């Protein structure tokens, strides 16, 4: 949509705190948009 | 040969000025002529002799030529 | 106009957001500027106020460029510069 | 030493805003405020008072080549308006 | 002394004017290409820096500092090991060419 | 675009890379005001000197297109001359087939111009034309029938004329062919340097950088022309020219155009028919054998002080061959003239590539 994503695609880290939150918690998501980058959540 | 094909560079950095913020002419005579008479003293060894050696033998040949159209040289 | 009108209102969506836009926006504006307002400022601009304020700001201006990467073809300053106008 | 008196100068109650958004109420928010941030420094004093003079934009090029990175990242920008400025919309 | 002269030569020449190493300004045939593709990470960017820097000095009709002028005694040919083996594994073609 | 625009282009050629362009200008010069001219030029023996004259008093700026075309070809050569040296001693003849077909443009040039000199048949237009065609006849057992095919008869005549003129008029298109193939050679590998290092690491876009540098070129170039247009149209040509042709008699004082003098100093050095056109042919020719002489493991001259020092003395030698094809075959000119003769191939074959070989001594390779 009008929002870019977090995080734009294509085709880190070194410390503990930025490290953590890392480790996945819940079930696997998966989204595709006609206008935002696809993301992949967990 | 195009540009994105020529060579491989890894690590060099460059920073550049637009034009327009810039003079085109910074220290023109101040540093210029100080590097045009570096420039002239490094090479005058090399160029010069080969032409002065020319206009000795320019100036021999041409005497010893009149000299020996006359009567008395 | 549409798609900032959408991004403006999908953007304060949650508690955060709102409370983010609240703290900048007394720092930055002086005062919470309310949806109803921005309504009006994107209302007002046609394509004659794009094409102005468009000009203003990139027509034959010196732009500021960043590269980072394999950039032997990033174009040269000079012709970045007369892509301007 | 060099953190306290960054914050001395900077962290001044006339610099801050406490800001709040959901389910509460502007007066209990308020009054919150006055118990906990009235002792919050008002004045450094007039020889500090921090203010920003303006930033000079310089059209230029900053080129940091890499062959051994995959993608190349470019950015360029002209200079822009400043926050308060109608021009933005 | 040779040596003398040598030392004399060197600096006539001036590539170390321009910060260049010896090796830096050797002609590129096919042998030259190859040991430059050979050479390892560092001593190959470190080239590339060296001639850019001599490339931009050139372009401007400068030279270094004399300070900063590659020394004599510390030039030393971080090509040869390279150059030399790309040098004999084409003569030992050659000679099987011939037989 | 990629031919000219985002060419890419060394950041550091300096001027002497220049003449290249300007060597296109000067031949697109030619070709404008040669075509003008040739509306107005009649080929036959009985008009063209008239035909010439009603150009420079009648037609309207008919004089300057004249001039400029003389001048033109005089500045043509004074390029050729900075290209080649330019070439040598930056070692860009490494580059074979752009070399090579730069010595065929120069044979090419050097044909073209000598026949279009002929085409105004005064004095100088005549014998140019009766000594240069009978270089030919030094070829055994069917030289003279060269000759008399290429003359059209037994004698420099108007068949010669009229062909000379179709021949000057044709030649310069095919030099431009020639020119674009040359240029075809060099794009494979792009420039050459001062530094004769590869360049490859800070190459910058010919446009803007280098257009405007051929600019300021091409104005230096035209202000050179234009002083000698309108300031000394006649300081570089010969008073004998304006004298029609008379095939009773050749003038006392004959004497090549100024951008031959040193070549014709080299044939007149020696005392035989034979020898004299083959030191001729190979005092161009010679050019040919360049790459084949280089010993040196550097390319430019630039960080080599025995090759420059021999390199200036190449040059100052060619200047007192130029002098020398000047001056009367009398003492102590006959003598100047061998010595600078022999100098010049001992500094090609020999003088050069031994400077080359110290040199890698002395460097320890
Ligand atoms: C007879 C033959 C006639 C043939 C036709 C003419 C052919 C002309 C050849 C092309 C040369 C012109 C050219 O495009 O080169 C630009 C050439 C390069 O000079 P530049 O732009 O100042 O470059 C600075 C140097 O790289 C940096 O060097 P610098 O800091 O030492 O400054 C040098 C500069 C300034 O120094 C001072 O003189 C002060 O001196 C000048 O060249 C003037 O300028 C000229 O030679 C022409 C300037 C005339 C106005
Ligand atoms: C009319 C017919 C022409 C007459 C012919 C007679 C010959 C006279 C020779 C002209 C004298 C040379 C002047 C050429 C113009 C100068 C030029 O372009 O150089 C610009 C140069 C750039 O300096 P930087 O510090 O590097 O950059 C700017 C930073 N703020 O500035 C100078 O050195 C001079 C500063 C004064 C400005 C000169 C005027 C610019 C030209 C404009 C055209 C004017 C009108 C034409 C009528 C001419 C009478
Ligand atoms: C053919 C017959 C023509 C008769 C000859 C006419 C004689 C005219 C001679 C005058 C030539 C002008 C010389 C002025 C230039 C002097 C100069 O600056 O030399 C030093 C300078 C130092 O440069 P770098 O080593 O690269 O280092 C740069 C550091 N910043 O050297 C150069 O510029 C070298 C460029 C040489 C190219 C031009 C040579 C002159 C041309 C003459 C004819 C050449 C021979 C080929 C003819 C074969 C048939
Ligand atoms: C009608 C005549 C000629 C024209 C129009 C012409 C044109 C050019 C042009 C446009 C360039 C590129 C610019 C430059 O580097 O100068 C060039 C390069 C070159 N030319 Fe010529 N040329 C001519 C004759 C010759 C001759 C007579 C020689 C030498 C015998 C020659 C040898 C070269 C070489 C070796 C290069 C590469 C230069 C380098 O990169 O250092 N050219 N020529
Ligand atoms: C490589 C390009 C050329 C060169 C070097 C060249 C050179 C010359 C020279 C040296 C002369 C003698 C000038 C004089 O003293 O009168 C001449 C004459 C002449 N040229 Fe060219 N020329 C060139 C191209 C052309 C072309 C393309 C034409 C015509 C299509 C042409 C037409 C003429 C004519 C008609 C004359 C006789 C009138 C005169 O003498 O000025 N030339 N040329
Ligand atoms: C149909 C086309 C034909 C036959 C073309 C032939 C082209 C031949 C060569 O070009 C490649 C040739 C022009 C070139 O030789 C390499 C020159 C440097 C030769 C220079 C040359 O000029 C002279 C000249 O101009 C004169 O003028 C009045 C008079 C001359 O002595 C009396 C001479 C002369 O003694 C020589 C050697
Ligand atoms: C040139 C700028 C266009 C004028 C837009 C003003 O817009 C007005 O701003 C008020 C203040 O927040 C709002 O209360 C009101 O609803 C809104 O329409
Ligand atoms: C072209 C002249 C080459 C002669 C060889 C140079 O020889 C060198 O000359 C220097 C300065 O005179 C001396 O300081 C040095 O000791 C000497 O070996
Ligand atoms: C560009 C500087 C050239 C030097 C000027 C002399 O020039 C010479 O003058 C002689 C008679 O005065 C002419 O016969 C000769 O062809 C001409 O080249």
């Amino acid at each position: 949509a009008a929002v870019p994503a977090t995080s734009e695609s294509p085709v880190s880290v070194l410390c503990r705190e930025s490290l953590r939150g890392q480790a996945a918690g819940r079930p696997l998501v998966a989204s595709v948009s006609l206008n935002v980058p696809a993301s992949v959540r967990y | 040969r195009q540009f994105g094909h020529l060579t491989r560079v890894r690590h060099v950095i460059t920073y550049s000025l637009s034009p327009f913020e810039q003079r085109a002419f910074p220290h023109y005579f101040s540093k210029g002529i100080p590097n045009v008479l570096r420039r002239t003293r490094a090479c005058i060894l090399r160029v010069a002799p080969p032409f002065v050696a020319f206009y000795l033998v320019y100036t021999w040949g041409t005497q010893e030529f009149e000299k020996s159209k006359r009567k008395n040289p | 106009k549409n798609l900032l009108r959408n991004a403006l209102v999908s953007h304060l969506d949650g508690t955060t957001p709102v409370c983010e836009d609240i703290g900048r926006s007394l720092l930055t504006y002086g005062r919470r500027i309310p949806l109803a307002e921005w309504e009006s400022r994107i209302a007002e601009v046609d394509a004659r106020v794009v094409r102005e304020v468009c000009s203003k700001y990139f027509y034959d201006q010196c732009p500021a460029v960043a590269g980072f990467g394999p950039i032997e073809q990033l174009p040269d300053y000079n012709r970045i510069r007369s892509g301007m106008f | 030493a060099d953190l306290t008196e960054y914050l001395s100068r900077h962290y001044k109650a006339p610099r801050m805003v406490l800001a709040a958004a959901g389910g509460l109420e502007h007066r209990q928010l308020l009054d919150l405020a006055q118990k906990h941030f009235s002792g919050l420094s008002g004045t450094y004093d007039e020889d500090a008072v921090p203010t920003l003079s303006p930033c000079r934009f310089t059209g230029s090029q900053i080129c940091h080549r890499e062959d051994g990175l995959p993608l190349a990242h470019v950015a360029i920008a002209v200079e822009g308006p400043g926050w308060a400025h109608p021009d933005n919309v | 002394w040779l040596e003398g002269i040598r030392k004399w030569y060197y600096n006539a020449a001036g590539f170390n004017k321009l910060g260049l190493m010896r090796d830096d300004t050797i002609h590129e045939n096919d042998d030259v290409k190859e040991a430059i593709r050979r050479l390892p990470e560092n001593l190959y960017d470190d080239r590339v820096f060296r001639i850019k820097r001599a490339l931009d000095l050139s372009m401007r009709q400068q030279i270094l500092p004399k300070e900063q002028w590659t020394k004599y005694e510390e030039d030393k040919s971080y090509l040869e090991p390279y150059l030399k083996e790309v040098i004999r594994e084409r003569k030992e073609r050659e000679e099987w060419a011939k037989k | 675009n990629n031919a000219f625009i985002d060419l890419p282009a060394p950041s550091n050629i300096s001027s002497w890379w220049n003449f290249g362009s300007l060597l296109g200008i000067c031949l697109i010069l030619q070709i404008l005001t040669g075509l003008f001219l040739a509306m107005h030029y009649t080929s036959d023996t009985t008009t063209a000197f008239s035909s010439v004259t009603h150009i420079c008093r009648d037609v309207n700026y008919g004089w300057i297109i004249r001039y400029m075309h003389a001048n033109g070809a005089s500045m043509f050569f004074i390029c050729l001359y900075m290209h080649v040296g330019r070439g040598l001693y930056y070692g860009s003849y490494t580059f074979l087939e752009t070399w090579n077909i730069g010595v065929i443009l120069l044979l090419t040039v050097m044909a073209t111009a000598f026949m279009g000199y002929v085409l105004p048949w005064g004095q100088m237009s005549f014998w140019g034309a009766t000594v240069i065609t009978n270089l030919l006849s030094a070829i055994p057992y069917i030289g003279t029938n060269l000759v008399e095919w290429i003359w059209g008869g037994f004698s420099v005549d108007k068949a010669t004329l009229t062909r000379f003129f179709a021949f000057h008029f044709i030649l310069p298109f095919i030099i431009m062919a020639i020119a674009m193939v040359h240029l075809l050679f060099l794009h494979e590998t792009g420039s050459n340097n001062p530094t004769g290092i590869s360049s490859d690491v800070d190459k910058i876009p010919f446009h803007p950088y280098y257009t405007i540098k051929d600019i300021l070129g091409a104005l230096l170039l035209i202000l050179a022309l234009m002083l000698l247009v309108l300031f000394a149209p006649d300081l570089l040509g010969d008073p004998d020219n304006y004298t029609p042709a008379n095939p009773l008699n050749t003038p006392p004082h004959i004497k090549p155009e100024w951008y031959f003098l040193f070549a014709y100093a080299i044939l007149r050095s020696i005392p035989n028919k034979l020898g004299g056109v083959l030191a001729l042919a190979f005092s161009i020719l010679i050019l040919a054998l360049i790459p084949l002489l280089h010993t040196s493991k550097q390319r430019s001259m630039m960080f080599r002080p025995l090759s420059q020092c021999l390199f200036w003395a190449l040059v100052a030698d060619l200047l007192t061959l130029t002098w020398i094809g000047g001056q009367p075959v009398e003492h102590p000119y006959i003598t100047i003239g061998q010595l600078a003769s022999v100098l010049y191939f001992l500094l090609i074959l020999v003088l050069m590539p031994t400077a080359g070989t110290i040199e890698n001594k002395l460097l320890k390779w």
